Order: structure tokens, then C-alpha cells, then sequence
């Protein structure tokens, strides 16, 4: 009931893990292709844990 | 944003929509052209007579 949400903006996020997780023959993502994630621009990003 | 296998669905949807639009436009133009041709034939007859 108090899930913490952090505002991320004016940044470069932790793209490295998934960017380097590219030689893998398998990818697990459905909203958007992981590979393209590092060739776009976002107005704002939300992270929840 | 998406990858080959996913993009194809949206590509197909847009293709169907735009093809339908073109078909409607062409049919309307054909009918209008027939009408104008009838008028032009009448005008030619009026001139000759």
C-alpha cells in the first residue's frame, strides 16, 4: 500500500545491463523491444519497486 | 520502437485502412468523371447545333 515510486529525469538510466545483455540469443520484453531502448528519448521515467 | 515480428501487425492495419481510403476516392472520381463527360457531350452538341 506504500510502494515507493521515484522520479527519474534529466538523466541517462541503467541502460547498460540490458544493452550488454544483447549477445544472448533470447530476449524477454513485451512492451518494447529491448534493443531499441537505447536509441530513443523519453520525456520522463518512473521506477517502482 | 518495435521489432520485425511485432511491427507487422500495425503495418498490416495501416495498409488495410489506407487501401480502403484510396479505393473509395477512386470510385468517387470515376462517377464524377462520368457525369462531367455527359455534360461535355451536351455542350458539344449545343455548339454544333
Amino acid at each position: 500500500y506504500a510502494w515507493n515510486r521515484k522520479r527519474i529525469s534529466n538523466c541517462v538510466a541503467d541502460y547498460s545491463v540490458l544493452y550488454n545483455s544483447a549477445s544472448f540469443s533470447t530476449f524477454k520484453c513485451y512492451g518494447v523491444s529491448p534493443t531499441k531502448l537505447n536509441d530513443l528519448c523519453f520525456t520522463n521515467v518512473y521506477a517502482d519497486s | 520502437r518495435l521489432d520485425p515480428p511485432e511491427a507487422e501487425v500495425q503495418i498490416d492495419r495501416l495498409i488495410t485502412g489506407r487501401l480502403q481510403s484510396l479505393q473509395t476516392y477512386v470510385t468517387q472520381q470515376l462517377i464524377r468523371a462520368a457525369e462531367i463527360r455527359a455534360s461535355a457531350n451536351l455542350a458539344a452538341t449545343k455548339m454544333s447545333e
